């Protein structure tokens, strides 16, 4: 069955007022950050990451501060916007270089690093939006390549972020295929009928888990008391966190998100759970 | 002059791979002719220390000293390739046996003083490939010690006259490897 993880992945990005990534690191409710959103990439140069107006210079700093203290960060792509495709195989591999070269162990003169020297520790696939002509396989076959463990490099922590319904969209089954995702965070906390908490996710999550035993599932919650989606504290320890534990590739708990943390500190009663 | 982030090369003719993923502090130096020394405070987890790159089943002499301060390995540590394999040789550990809970397998006697055997599949774990499903053998001593002969040829022959395939030898280093733990360790291979 195999159950208790400890690990706890929450978004960031999403608006400024939900204060550093640092704080968020040293809140020790988090066993990873995921920054939020490489809005912007395609079949052109056009890249941009959207993180709300944020202090972008203290972002770096905070990344390697968040590493010492033992809280990996990654960078999630996508979002729910439509600005964003990956229609073939080199629009995949730019988009690893951009990736590679702005943020993790690249260096290139003329390609900025945002976050300075800062190294992150792995990517998020958001794919809200796409088509079955998408390569996120090609993006995430080279990502799997830097997911290095006794040798010049670092762990890349490879995930994809998905709607409830299973079976998924297949720009992401395409790239789920790959069979070389670390984990998917499943998320039950949106209105989609027939696939949220109030209905439907034991469901999905029994055939997600099932598909892809070689990665780790993370149930995915929202921290907004005051959506419908919201699960109160008491039913996480006695309902949610039990079921999705009885399959053996659970991995943990994602939660929407930073902002929505601090607002209920959702994550201080959760992370016993996890 | 000291790292403290991944990199690997050549330091007095010995190939040196020092890792970590960027948990703690962890401090790596090379010596000279085969002495390599690592300082660590509340590191996630790092492999280090010097051997051979395009590595043949090298005997291996080595001694120093290997003081953790909780969850530590002193191995002869090393990869194939084709198919891929992550092999310990473990000298010795700190307050934790590696082999926790593994189906208990052994054993094998080599350069005075005896070792045990264990394997165990790693799924999509990070490796010197990237992403890979490949098994972690072992060579756990059931007695410690820091120093002494090692002969690969002995460790490799015995794995593989039972049911687990090797590959091509890619790096086999003298490893001092810490997992969420402090401690120090200046290793001398030969
Ligand atoms: C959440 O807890 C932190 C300290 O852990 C505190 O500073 C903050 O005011 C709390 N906020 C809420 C919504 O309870
Ligand atoms: C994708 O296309 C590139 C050319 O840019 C090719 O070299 C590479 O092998 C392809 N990747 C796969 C395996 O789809």
């Amino acid at each position: 069955a195999g159950g208790k993880t400890g690990q706890v992945t929450v978004f960031w990005g999403r608006n400024k007022a939900e204060g550093s990534l640092r704080e968020a690191c040293d809140s020790g409710m988090y066993t990873m950050v995921t920054m939020s959103f490489l809005d912007v990439f395609g079949a052109n140069g056009k890249y941009h990451l959207d993180l709300s107006g944020h202090d972008l210079s203290s972002v770096g700093a905070d990344i390697k501060h968040c590493q010492s203290k033992g809280v990996p960060v990654s960078l999630s792509i996508g979002g729910y916007g439509t600005g964003y495709s990956l229609p073939s195989n080199r629009s995949a591999l730019d988009l690893f270089d951009h990736l590679w070269n702005s943020y993790f162990g690249g260096s290139k003169p003329s390609v900025p690093r945002p976050f300075g020297d800062a190294w992150l520790d792995g990517v998020d696939l958001f794919l809200e939006h796409g088509t079955p002509a998408d390569r996120y396989d090609v993006l995430a076959l080279e990502l799997a390549k830097h997911n290095i463990r006794g040798g010049p490099g670092k762990p890349l922590h490879l995930t994809a972020t998905v709607r409830c319904g299973y079976p998924p969209a297949a720009h992401v089954g395409r790239a789920l295929a790959t069979g070389i995702f670390e984990r998917v965070h499943v998320r039950t906390y949106e209105s989609d009928k027939w696939c949220n908490q109030n209905l439907g996710w034991e469901g999905s999550w029994d055939k997600w888990t099932a598909a892809y035993p070689a990665t780790r599932f993370y149930v995915g919650l929202t921290a907004d008391d005051k959506s419908h989606q919201w699960v109160h504290p008491k039913n996480v320890y006695y309902g949610v966190a039990p079921v999705a534990q009885k399959k053996d590739n659970y991995g943990g708990i994602m939660l929407w998100d930073r902002y929505f943390d601090k607002q209920t500190n959702y994550s201080s009663l959760i992370k016993y759970y996890a | 002059q000291s790292i403290t982030t991944s990199q690997t090369g050549t330091n007095n003719g010995y190939y040196y791979s020092f890792w970590t993923n960027g948990g703690g502090e962890v401090t790596y130096t090379n010596g000279d002719n085969g002495e390599y020394s690592v300082t660590w405070v509340d590191c996630g987890d790092f492999t280090s220390g010097k051997g051979w790159n395009p590595a043949n089943a090298q005997t291996v002499t080595y001694s120093g000293e290997f003081n953790p301060s909780g969850n530590a390995y002193l191995a002869v540590y090393g990869w194939t390739t084709d198919p891929l394999v992550e092999y310990y040789i473990l000298e010795s550990y700190g307050t934790y046996n590696p082999s926790s809970g593994l189906t208990s397998l052994g054993q094998v006697t080599s350069d005075g003083g005896t070792y045990d055997i264990y394997s165990t599949q790693r799924v999509n774990q990070p490796s010197i490939e990237g992403t890979s499903t490949f098994n972690q053998y072992w060579s756990v001593r059931t007695e410690k010690r820091v120093g002494g002969t090692v002969t690969t040829a002995n460790h490799f022959a015995a794995w593989k006259a039972l049911g687990l395939e090797m590959g091509t030898y890619n790096y086999m280093i003298v490893s001092t490897e810490g997992y969420e733990s402090s401690g120090s360790s200046t290793i001398t291979v030969s």
